[PDB]
């Protein structure tokens, strides 16, 4: 009778057909990752191409239902996914050129290599070699060569390719009623048609800007500590008041200080938690680690896993003839079928990674009852943030002591806590302003405020101001550093890490309050707290049928990112970093560089 | 009907009449060869003490989640457009997971069901028509499109399906106490001759 029946019937028709077509591509991907063969990768691409063609043809009837006078959010969100044309707005030549650019940028980045001036015959590739040079090797010369030559060999070549990527993408975004491809990424958190929970696209730039200055009191204290510790290792290059060189950050892109833990050990004579030997002593296997991991998820109050879940899961690599992808990956094969791929070993590193992948399944299995177009996450943050809160609680010694891995005689004090807490801040606190730095720079490039010739010029300016990092060698207008990143070259959004990082502590503080945990959050443990899992599952089941702000309002007490639980987790760390900088300078001075003279 | 070689579709549900025989109802209760078993009005073990006029067995295969719709006072795609029971349903329902028997790689397309219908069915009504569900005033001309939809669709009964999507061989046992004399009753006990 009414027009609403056309949308309800069309989405039901799409939800019936797209459900089976997508699982054929998802299950085909499972077969490839479990057995890397020419036959599996072909059917994987064919199935994905099949479902891809179905999405384009279905946009015909999706656009014939105007949502101008429609109040039903369920009908609006589902059709908006199909009404968008995306890359089909431009001609095939412009779209084919974009894939040719992305295919070229991925090849230049993946096949990038740096070789020494004194050993042209002996040198390494991007992975696994040059990653260890910035991570493991402590030589000033090897770290400097790996950084500088990488910018010249890979950074320069990706500069002209990144231009066509930004230009072609802005045409695609602008055709879909956007300001630029930066605004296209910001539209993931877009909300409209819901009173009290709407959200504009430009609000994300204000949130990361407001939360960044809120992170500065914690980051400025840790940066002086990391500078003071690295100054003792490299006193002839690092000033006590200056900036940290870019090649001494711990990686080939300057995102994490996780590799600088050996140079920034707070107490090198105190112990830490490690149940690797404990698991081997009790004859633990990859199956028992996953089984005992499931004991934590039921204790907190979340649903259990099925029999086909564990029986069809992967726990190792089945030989080299049928070598599988050992990367941790939570799969949703569909029709109630969920599985995980992981080559688990007996160690604390894989113990927490297993909980991380199981946390992902708790996300997808929750909103499995939603329609197919709404059987997805509300945003990028909710997907990966929920996985970290589950692994962090398991890493707490209160849980390991309960299961019986960590002995009960293990003494705990403020000293041993700071080693675990400070080591985390190298990952969290030492990365949050970098994501805000990179995405703010990229967002300005998409909008077009920064000319293409001023990419490296403004990039060096933003580094000294926002993060307080300086290059080892000055770069001219021909260089392009952030183009050499995996996420940038492969057309990904890195802002999800900033939102995921803050959302992680937001959900943690909400569940720690549900578990009635008092004090800082780094000692929090939701084990054996049935109310904690119940509070989480109420948020996981929403999927993307309701506003993401409403998921935060009823759980974490806010509608956007926030830094309040960040200080609560790192509360005693701030006092520690407040003390250690009594012989250093909090913050940084942009006038210093390692090549100064 | 509980172990038939092949079952009928949901919208095309078949029916088998039971009469003129002795019907031991406690067999299936104690068989433990089912996934769900629930009777309305009468306990399953008490049916052997009752005689009836006519008893029908409506057989079909559904998904796991759709089993909740087969009951008095329910609604949904299957209860309304495919197979409806009356509010006074005092029969029984047996279900048995047949994923190891009926499921097929790619999905068993022979078991289909209706998603949309111009009007809700009656109790024990069956409709196997292919009329296009018309939402608007324009004619469909026998092909779906804008405000036109093909109402019948196939099931995805694949071996990788979950509990809510796997195939379940379901049979509905409706009893009838009419003015006519009885035709089927349960077995009566016996003992030695003293």
């Amino acid at each position: 009778s009414t027009i609403e029946e056309q949308a309800k019937t069309f989405l039901d028709k799409f939800n019936h057909e797209a459900e089976d077509l997508f699982y054929q591509s998802s299950l085909a991907s499972w077969n490839y990752n479990t057995n890397i063969t020419e036959e599996n990768v072909q059917n994987m691409n064919n199935a994905g191409d099949k479902w891809s063609a179905f999405l384009k043809e279905q946009s015909t009837l999706a656009q014939m239902y105007p949502l101008q006078e429609i109040q039903n959010l369920t009908v609006k969100l589902q059709l908006q996914a199909l009404q968008q044309n995306g890359s089909s707005v431009l001609s095939e030549d412009k779209s084919k050129r974009l894939n040719t650019i992305l295919n070229t940028m991925s090849t230049i980045y993946s096949t990038g290599k740096v070789c020494n001036p004194d050993n042209p015959q002996e040198c390494l590739l991007l992975e696994p070699g040059l990653n260890e040079i910035m991570a493991n090797s402590l030589d000033y010369n090897e770290r400097l060569w790996a950084w500088e030559s990488w910018r010249s060999e890979v950074g320069k070549q990706l500069r002209p390719l990144y231009e066509e990527y930004v230009v072609l993408k802005n045409e695609m975004a602008r055709a879909n009623h956007y300001e630029d491809y930066g605004d296209y990424w910001r539209g993931d958190y877009e909300v409209n048609g819901v009173d009290g929970y709407d959200y504009s696209r430009g609000q994300l730039i204000e949130d990361v800007e407001h939360t960044f200055e809120e992170i500065k009191p914690l980051y400025e204290h840790l940066h002086a500590y990391v500078r003071a510790k690295l100054m003792n290792a490299y006193p002839s290059y690092i000033s006590p008041i200056g900036c940290l060189p870019a090649h001494l950050l711990g990686d080939m892109w300057g995102r994490f200080w996780t590799n600088l833990y050996s140079l920034t050990v707070p107490f090198g004579q105190k112990p830490n938690i490690d149940v690797t030997d404990a698991m081997v002593d009790q004859a633990w296997d990859a199956q028992r680690i996953f089984k005992e991991a499931e004991k934590f998820f039921v204790s907190v109050g979340l649903p259990n896993m099925t029999q086909g879940f564990w029986e069809n899961s992967m726990l190792t690599d089945p030989g080299n003839v049928q070598k599988a992808v050992c990367h941790p990956t939570a799969w949703d094969l569909g029709k109630g079928d969920f599985r995980i791929l992981m080559c688990t070993k007996v160690t604390m590193d894989d113990f927490l990674t297993a909980h991380h992948e199981m946390g992902h399944i708790q996300y997808d299995m929750a909103y499995a009852a939603q329609p197919f177009l709404l059987r997805n996450g509300a945003n990028e943050g909710f997907h990966e943030a929920v996985g970290e809160i589950m692994s962090l609680s398991a890493a707490t010694p209160k849980h390991l002591k309960s299961i019986g891995l960590l002995s009960p005689d293990f003494q705990e004090d403020n000293e041993t806590e700071i080693n675990f807490l400070l080591k985390q801040a190298l990952t969290i606190v030492g990365t949050l302003p970098f994501t805000y730095m990179l995405e703010k720079w990229r967002w300005m490039v998409f909008k077009g405020e920064i000319p293409k010739d001023q990419w490296m010029k403004k990039w060096w300016e933003m580094k000294r101001e926002i993060v307080g990092v300086v290059e080892p060698v000055p770069h001219d207008e021909t260089y392009c550093d952030p183009a050499s990143l995996f996420h940038v070259s492969n057309d990904y959004s890195f802002i999800r890490y900033y939102t995921r990082t803050l959302y992680q502590f937001q959900f943690q503080e909400a569940l720690c309050q549900a578990a009635k945990h008092e004090g800082p959050l780094h000692k929090c443990d939701i084990s054996n707290s049935t109310e904690a899992g119940q509070k989480l599952f109420n948020m996981l089941r929403l999927g993307k049928s309701e506003p993401w702000t409403l998921a935060l309002e009823n759980v974490v007490g806010a509608k956007n990112m926030n830094v309040r639980p960040l200080l609560n987790y790192f509360e005693p760390l701030f006092t520690w970093l407040k003390d250690q900088n009594k012989n250093s300078f909090v913050g940084w001075s942009t006038d210093w560089s390692p090549y100064a003279d | 009907v509980f172990n038939a070689t092949r079952f009928a579709s949901v919208y095309a549900w078949n029916r088998k009449r039971i009469s003129n025989c002795v019907a031991d109802y406690s067999v299936l209760y104690n068989s433990a060869s089912f996934s769900t078993f629930k009777c309305y009005g009468v306990s399953p073990t008490k049916l052997n003490d009752l005689c009836f006029t006519n008893v029908y067995a409506d057989s079909f295969v559904i998904r796991g989640d759709e089993v909740r719709q087969i009951a008095p006072g329910q609604t949904g795609k299957i209860a309304d457009y495919n197979y409806k029971l009356p509010d006074d349903f005092t029969g029984c329902v047996i279900a048995w997971n047949s994923n190891n028997l009926d499921s097929k790689v790619g999905g068993n397309y022979n078991y289909r069901y209706r998603l949309f219908r111009k009007s809700n069915l009656k109790p024990f009504e069956r409709d196997i028509s292919t009329e296009i569900y018309q939402a608007g005033s324009k004619p469909c001309n026998g092909v779906e499109g804008f405000n036109c939809y093909f109402p019948l669709q196939s099931y995805g009964f694949q071996p990788t399906n979950g509990v809510g999507y796997q195939p379940y061989r379901v049979v509905v046992l409706s009893f009838e106490l009419l003015h006519a004399p009885a035709t089927v009753c349960g077995p009566k006990k016996s003992t030695n001759l003293v």
